[PDB]
């Protein structure tokens, strides 16, 4: 037992790399997204902004018209050490995009709404004037 | 010494629980993140489409009132 | 030795910072979910301007 | 502002016109100010926290304004109206879900109607207590989700499928459903990690089989004893199937209790693993 | 270019047109023009770093839209607002979000009202130090959140709520809310982990007991000697409970020193372990 | 409420009106109500599982559309028409992809062209088996996404490009590939750690080259000895440069074995290192 | 169909109609007809990788676009053309961008201003190796980032700005520049782990400082050993800090390379340590 257990947990410290390394894995697929989709609300953006602009003008034309085995797991150790500060790394990476989308989301809601209002205004005055 | 080597022990799997479980959690964390990965790609088509159904609008209305 | 009883709280503080990386994206799941909805739902009606829009140039226009 | 007055007008005004209110044109526009009006009520409705009679209401400024020929921000009512119930102390809630998805699927929205859909059987049991009809709607909703390319969501609702499926008795049909799902997510070598507790608990599901089904699946189930995530699965598995063909309930009552330790065992594997504790004294006493 | 020019067309603009200007029509295409000069001017206000200017500015152009009928561009103008006397030196900035919350609310818009709301109760506790309007927020934000079904967001109200409620002497209220936000939070696998420091801070906050209800707690919670995360919530409090019944203040302030190497002591924690420690000596000396 | 019905329906009314039914506007008109025929019934086949049915409707429509001059929903319904096809059991799903690239592409948008590009080169090779073909799509869809400043996606394709490059032959062409998205990918510390397995793909792609290509790949690479990460790269490598300029082929054999240990090996890996097994086979009975 | 003649029909057109062609209205229908003809020029150009071509067309119709009246929809235009040069042959990517920021900034979008600002100064300096420019481009844009309460963006922005600010000599403007972003990092649980490196960055930026300016940053710097995180940033701190006021050339470059171990150092750690390195040798023997 007493051997069974200096080596298995070595084990345990030897597979306690790749239990981190297949998170950056994890990891990575993830910010690679949330990098690339991060890009992507910005032209998803665009949208919100570019139809609160036109939705003005439209509304104005409706309005126009409408009117030595412990030294080496003493380095395991040491291995999951640097890359616990991988995890740090990814964890920012991660945090700072989810704060930064999070905030993006609130004003893309806003817009959204804010133009789906001048939609139902315009469609009940469209409707209308059908034909 | 054998107390320190069966401490040992004691702490190294204490140590090993620890870590088998932070790592179910990225196993989890990969299904969720991909899950809505889907979710947004069906969000970008709908946005930047929605500028054109718009667009054409606010242009035909121009041509309305010229 | 004394690195093994230590290390332990090395990843033990890592389990926390998953805890709420596991969180913070699940968050924004429903912050985008509800958005979907009336994202979605918003150019749904804008569909409903499109038609509006087209029709009140086959007739001024 | 008074709610149950608003209520009041708004029936007022849904009606079709006639005599000298008619005038020269109809009022396509009369059922969409009482829609209009409904939704005020439900507002204030919603404030005081009465949610029950935000929710009438909201059913109300819904159903007339179908009334109207205006399904979509129809339905999106109808779920308004849902979201309101479920919050609230009454149910319909039900209800509203099911008026929303038969106008979210008639128009041509499944993508949103998958969205309900699983929010449907979600509540459908947790509340009512009706997986018969749960199942039934975690299945279509996965369908229409792998239908929208949409892969993972589609598996999201097949777990559920599978999953109350053999909390039922239907473990076959469970295992085949993990079959289907750990099939198509090999396809996306960002899966292959997940890929691996479907085979868990597809060789844990038995349907009471002679042979070696599960001795067979964890055979299928490509595992390196180096591997991690792997021995997160099958290791566990192959003692088990060993205390069974042996019909020890005591090999297989301890490995669960130390597999307890490397990974903790939720509701479901519990639940089960007690299931199959038993087939082994039964087959010890039978 | 010259904000000191436009605010002055601004103001000259907004106004309700008479004689010959008004004609036929008149307002809201010209008051919207104003709108539009004062956010130009706030915006170089804005990279002038004079701030106060450019918040004064916002909430002119807010005011304005107001005159025009407009409650939902006009509010989140008043977001802007907000958010320039934030980011700057004088006061409003409390202001600016109740003008914004007051039309979200009214106008059936929660989902963002509670977005604000939250908003609002941080800046009125990490500066104006109001916590007892502060609480009020959080709270009635997170019922918002509740409504919406979004969990994760009205429990971090919730969590918010509670956290400064045991800061303000509020002990017993406390734990109820650590209570509820643990009972609402185990059917979810993906908050299984996280129910511990609930548990945690639950049993930590004492309304001046004097026997169980943390023994009981700690009971409730279910813990295995292989847990891992387990370890870093009842295991220690055990011991707490042991130290505090039998009011020895040496081998609390012991305990809770190995602790700080496991699992380091927040602010929060270090406080009302303190404040445990200061009730064991004053019972000893009494 | 019959699909076969609208068909028929809508066929009666797309055709350029002729005679007095003509007069002198067109049926832009005409031809728009058919889309919408078509997609209610494309609609009403998807929810019967139709498939087949469903995406040759929205074929239909979609055709339609583009005799209607609108470019853009028209690819939209071809798409749709393409998740039909897809999980379906006709074909049609790589014409009514090519379809819709034709459009994005010639429309200005080459981000979803791309994104569908990828799609198309992902099913040619999970369907169709056509590697050669799915590599020049793989490879011309990496040059929009780069171009998008996507270097993420680009990447994405790249590797999928080399990889599939390796395994038809390509060995050569696939180091270069792994060469260029390997410089490319230090302008990125998000990917250094990442960095690792491109070298030692690279380095294990050999194109039977008699120099020391690999030799110098390895040394191209940056490693020293207190790194864990790097453990799974070069390392290993140099050992299987040392097995091949020995024409030793068990102790190759014997290294992936042990290395098959600290870090298991994948399918990929498994086909070359047998090639490179063979190599050396083939070396030493010559 | 040729972008070759695409580009001849709009310089046709794209001229301000006069005397009777222009009529009553000359109208920027015409403008905004060519701008449509070069996008759909520059989008061709853009599939035959002649990015040149596309590069210069979009700045054709985007340069329209701005005498058509939509300074808007123009500057992201210019956006794409910056998108074209930047992974293309000549340059103008630089010109582009600025002409880009010159709209979204005088039109009032910081927010966006600033997103194009970090790749402005992101290529400034990875590429015209103008770090002066850069730093200018990274402060000003984590300005607007800080403006718009994105503390986030802004500190990424930040740690850029100080991080090259060292490189530049600047090290005291450096070490204030990570002593903000450091205070401003702790009020947040979710940077904790972060705030360590910023720690050494500061501690390793020297001013030609010879007092404790670091050993009194290693103080404020809470720690406890046992920590790791934090092993990862004072320990080495405080073995360089005697190494250094101890004029020893051999005890801290022994440091480095010890440390060089547990943590490997980056090129930034790499360049300042070697000019702490001089600022040794050079004070010895002097």
């Amino acid at each position: 037992r007493a051997d069974q257990l200096a080596d298995e947990s070595l084990e345990s410290t030897r597979r306690m790399l790749q239990l981190v390394e297949e998170s950056k894995d994890a990891g990575i697929r993830t910010l690679v997204m949330l990098d690339e989709q991060g890009e992507q609300l910005d032209r998803v953006e665009e949208g919100m902004n570019h139809i609160n602009q036109d939705m003005k003008e439209a509304e104005k034309n409706l309005k126009d018209l409408g009117k030595a085995r412990e030294n080496e797991m003493d380095e395991n150790l040491e291995q999951v050490s640097g890359i616990i500060g991988n995890l740090r790394h990814m964890a920012l990476d991660m945090g700072n995009e989810i704060d930064t989308q999070n905030r993006q989301i609130d004003r893309i809601m806003e817009k959204a709404d804010s133009n789906k209002t001048r939609i139902d205004e315009a469609n009940q005055r469209a409707t209308k004037m059908l034909g | 010494a054998l107390s320190e080597i069966e401490t040992r022990h004691s702490e190294i799997i204490k140590l090993e629980n620890s870590i088998r479980e932070l790592h179910d959690m990225f196993m989890d964390m990969a299904m969720l993140v991909e899950s809505q990965g889907e979710m947004i790609d069906r969000i970008e088509y709908n946005v930047e489409h929605a500028v054109d159904y718009v667009e054409r609008a606010v242009s035909d209305t121009k041509k309305a009132v010229k | 030795n004394r690195r093994l009883q230590q290390t332990q709280a090395q990843v033990d503080e890592v389990v926390d910072i998953m805890r709420v990386n596991v969180d913070k994206v699940l968050e924004r799941d429903q912050k985008l979910s509800e958005l979907d909805d009336r994202a979605d739902a918003l150019q749904a009606g804008a569909s409903q301007f499109e038609t509006s829009a087209a029709k009140l140039k086959r007739k001024y226009w | 502002a008074e709610a149950m007055a608003l209520l009041a007008e708004a029936e007022r005004k849904v009606k079709n016109s006639q005599s000298f209110f008619s005038g020269l044109f109809g009022g396509s526009s009369k059922i969409e100010e009482a829609c209009e009006i409904y939704a005020r009520a439900a507002n204030m409705f919603k404030m005081a926290k009465n949610w029950s009679a935000a929710g009438n209401a909201f059913c109300q400024a819904a159903q007339l304004h179908l009334q109207l020929q205006s399904k979509h921000d129809a339905a999106t009512c109808f779920v308004d109206a849902g979201n309101a119930f479920k919050k609230a102390d009454p149910q319909e809630a039900i209800n509203c879900l099911m008026r929303a998805i038969e106008i979210y699927t008639d128009m041509g929205r499944f993508t949103i109607a998958a969205k309900h859909h699983i929010s449907i059987a979600e509540i459908y049991e947790t509340e009512l207590v009706d997986v018969e009809k749960a199942i039934a709607h975690y299945e279509q909703s996965a369908d229409y989700y792998k239908g929208e390319e949409s892969n993972s969501s589609a598996n999201k609702c097949l777990l559920k499928v599978a999953g109350y499926a053999a909390q039922l008795e239907q473990y076959q049909k469970a295992i085949d459903i993990y079959e289907q799902v750990g099939t198509s997510a090999m396809d996306s070598p960002l899966l292959k990690y997940s890929a691996k507790d479907y085979f868990f608990k597809a060789a844990l599901c038995h349907f009471c089989i002679d042979m070696l089904n599960a001795k067979l699946a964890v055979q299928k189930y490509e595992e390196l004893f180096p591997a991690f995530s792997d021995s997160r699965e099958c290791k566990l598995m192959k003692k088990l199937l060993e205390a069974h063909e042996e019909q020890n309930v005591d090999s297989y009552t301890e490995s669960v209790k130390e597999y307890d330790s490397i990974s903790r065992l939720d509701q479901w594997l519990t639940t089960m693993l007690l299931r199959i504790k038993k087939t082994i004294q039964g087959d010890e006493e039978d």
